[PDB]
């Protein structure tokens, strides 16, 4: 279960890739980033940051992240949204990321266009493989086959490693979106 | 809805019959009723069934196509596809001979023998242009059977 | 005669080296001394943890993960 | 009918109960897996055959080659027939 | 989720008869034990609603969990509630208030209220029984004071020597907009009200 992730500057390639796909289609992965800032400054930072995000997960758990700066807490509600809605926390954008993991062969490809409400951000490919052995004897093998289909010129945060880890990584990747 | 069921159950049969020879039935071509099986483990040829009857339609695009009729063409299963493969690779070889004639037109030469069953309607020992089903004939007499095919060529 | 088939087993160890491309070889070599003294792609698809086997002169099972030189008694050299 | 070794491996929900209240819950919509370590080759490995009939809402083969998922038992039979055939051809390969 | 609460005092002098009655005319009893906690917001100036109901209420079933353990405070399951005020001038018919049943699952539980800046406030243990009636359900209250703060060791402290048992009929409307579902709910509670008025005196109460 060795996860992999890549950013790009080349929008709407996967839309052209799916017809080019030669293999099996499966569940359509999608998750939901959201901006959050406290309505008033007094929740400045640290213990009570203006930062917060709820990360909807269409895989299975539907367990929202409840992070006030490095404060993971899974929660199915949703109802917590409405609970937060009283007297707190302004909205502005979610720029949620739809996308559509597929089975292939030895390894599972995953795709997720970042369809911002603000037009667009950048494609975010994801990859998994049964790298049961040492990852560095496997990751280069993974990178052998981004050539098939071919991929070129990109931002490349692809950390070494079941999919739950991605949630922990989301904020880590959310940082890449801060700019 | 019942129409959907009749449409889908046949797929339920064939997919079980799809295990031998990975007929992934890739939908990257078309979702028309005729259906689109793929092949493995490898432009891409596309074996298919619909009438039901034996049929071949390599396409990308839409390339060379031809049909045959072995067996009842109703029930499977896997064994019948095992019959299919034998003639099928031979058909691919014939596609290769057509690649040759496309760029003499054409050689009377044929097999180039390969496995296995003689029950094929494809069929066997194809000559110039039209196939000459007479692989069973002696190689010296195969020229004579080919002459009989030439007699068929007159009409 | 048997030494050739054992050499084929050494070729299987070479296949384990191909898995390395994908120490134990020394102990496997000593096992080769012990033995001399006396489809698979689909197994890789199962890896796609795995198991496999090779006929003649005995049905050794080419289990792999590292590797497990299973064989048949039911002895299985490490 | 053709005499071939196999190993049926039952595990009923009601195998475990300490009272009728547990035996009551033994009967449920739960899947009931059943292993089937059929024995064919005296050399090549036995073909594991999972069987999981859900109550509502079945014959998962697994051999030396790759896993398979059926429904009709007859497909399982012919699936065995591919092995009694092609493996015999493998015996004929050398 | 718009809950439709009801209230009914039960003197302890006659409490057992009510139990023997309800058991013979309702589903259950199911055993009820739970440990409320309130974690207080502390911000100035207004507009903070800072309402007595605005104070948050985490909830946790504790009955199945063993008394001896002391690390239950996080290891136990938890949930979060708001419970807004009942709608104004609501009589005869049952009072109605919004409620939100949040849940959460992590090793970090209580800490989050501090992450919201909230701090410890009043807390109390509930014990009693619930009774099913299709959708509608009636729970009976005992608000025992814990022997120690965040402790689960009996005896727990009664508010008084003769604490009334606080009967509480309720049902949970999926959404206020559906007057149809409101009708079915008001109907069900009406039937319950008739069903147990013979040996108790329920009434609407403002909140």
């Amino acid at each position: 279960p060795v996860h992999g992730v890549i950013y790009y500057s080349s929008p709407s390639m996967a839309t052209f890739l799916s017809p080019a796909q030669d293999n099996l289609v499966r569940t359509y992965f999608a998750q939901h980033l959201k901006k959050w800032v406290v309505q008033y400054k007094l929740y400045r930072n640290a213990v009570t940051p203006k930062t917060l995000e709820f990360l909807k997960q269409n895989i299975n758990p539907s367990m929202l992240a409840c992070v006030d700066e490095a404060t993971m807490i899974d929660a199915e509600p949703e109802l917590e949204d409405i609970i937060v809605r009283t007297k707190l926390w302004n909205f502005r954008q979610s720029f949620t990321i739809e996308g559509s993991i597929y089975e292939v062969g030895s390894f599972k490809v995953a795709i997720a266009n970042v369809l911002q409400k603000s037009v667009w951000k950048g494609i975010l490919f994801h990859v998994t493989y049964d790298g049961t052995e040492s990852v560095d004897l496997a990751r280069p093998i993974i990178q052998e086959f981004f050539l098939k289909c071919f991929l070129q010129n990109n931002k490349s945060v692809t950390p070494v490693y079941l999919d739950s880890k991605l949630l922990l990584q989301l904020f880590k990747q959310r940082i890449d979106t801060v700019s | 809805i019942l129409n959907r069921l009749y449409f889908f159950c046949i797929q339920t049969q064939l997919l079980e019959v799809a295990q031998c020879a990975e007929l992934h039935a890739v939908q990257g071509y078309y979702s028309f009723p005729y259906l689109t099986f793929s092949k493995g483990k490898w432009w891409v040829l596309a074996y298919n069934v619909e009438s039901n009857s034996w049929s071949v339609r390599l396409l990308n695009a839409a390339g060379q196509t031809l049909y045959t009729q072995d067996v009842h063409t109703t029930k499977g299963t896997l064994s019948i596809e095992s019959f299919s493969r034998l003639s099928y690779l031979l058909e691919v070889q014939i596609l290769l001979f057509n690649v040759q004639t496309a760029c003499a037109a054409p050689e009377m030469h044929l097999i180039k023998m390969n496995k296995t069953a003689d029950l094929t309607a494809i069929l066997k020992r194809i000559l110039a242009i039209s196939r000459k089903k007479x692989x069973x004939x002696x190689x010296x007499x195969x020229x004579x059977x080919x002459x009989x095919x030439x007699x068929x060529x007159x009409x | 005669m048997s030494l050739e088939e054992q050499r084929t087993r050494d070729e299987l160890k070479h296949k384990l080296l191909d898995l390395n491309q994908l120490t134990i070889c020394p102990s496997l070599l000593k096992l080769l001394h012990p033995e001399t003294g006396t489809v698979n792609s689909f197994y890789t698809h199962l890896k796609s943890s795995n198991d496999t086997e090779n006929n003649e002169t005995k049905s050794i099972n080419g289990k792999s993960a590292k590797e497990p030189h299973h064989s048949e008694h039911d002895n299985d050299n490490f | 009918q053709r005499d071939i070794s196999f190993k049926f491996m039952p595990n009923y929900p009601w195998e475990k109960a300490k009272d009728f209240l547990e035996l009551e819950n033994s009967l449920s919509i739960n899947r009931l897996s059943i292993s089937w370590r059929i024995m064919v080759s005296n050399f090549e490995p036995a073909i594991f055959i999972q069987h999981t009939p859900t109550l509502h809402g079945v014959w998962r083969c697994k051999d030396q080659y790759s896993s398979n998922q059926f429904s009709s038992l007859k497909n399982v039979c012919q699936y065995i027939e591919h092995h009694i055939n092609s493996l015999s051809r493998r015996s004929k390969k050398t | 989720m718009q809950e439709l609460y009801l209230l009914g005092v039960v003197p302890s002098r006659r409490f057992e008869a009510v139990v023997n009655s309800l058991s013979k005319t309702l589903d259950g009893p199911k055993t009820i034990l739970e440990f409320w906690v309130v974690y207080r917001p502390k911000d100035v100036p207004p507009n903070l609603p800072r309402q007595p109901d605005s104070w948050l209420r985490l909830c946790s079933n504790i009955e199945s969990h063993d008394e001896t353990d002391t690390e239950w405070s996080k290891n136990t399951q938890w949930s979060m509630y708001l419970e807004g005020n009942s709608e104004p001038k609501r009589e005869d018919k049952c009072g109605i208030r919004p409620v939100n049943r949040a849940k959460l699952t992590n090793g970090s539980v209580t800490e989050f209220v501090e992450k919201m800046g909230y701090e410890f406030s009043h807390e109390y243990i509930i014990q009693g029984l619930e009774y099913f009636f299709f959708d509608t359900t009636v729970r009976i209250y005992q608000t025992l004071i814990p022997s120690q703060q965040r402790s689960i060791k009996p005896p727990f402290h009664p508010m008084n020597e003769e604490q009334p048992w606080i009967l509480h009929v309720y049902t949970h409307v999926a959404d206020a907009s559906n007057q149809v579902a409101m009708a079915k709910a008001e109907a069900n509670l009406t039937k319950v009200k008739t069903l147990l008025s013979a040996f108790c005196d329920l009434k609407n109460v403002r909140l």
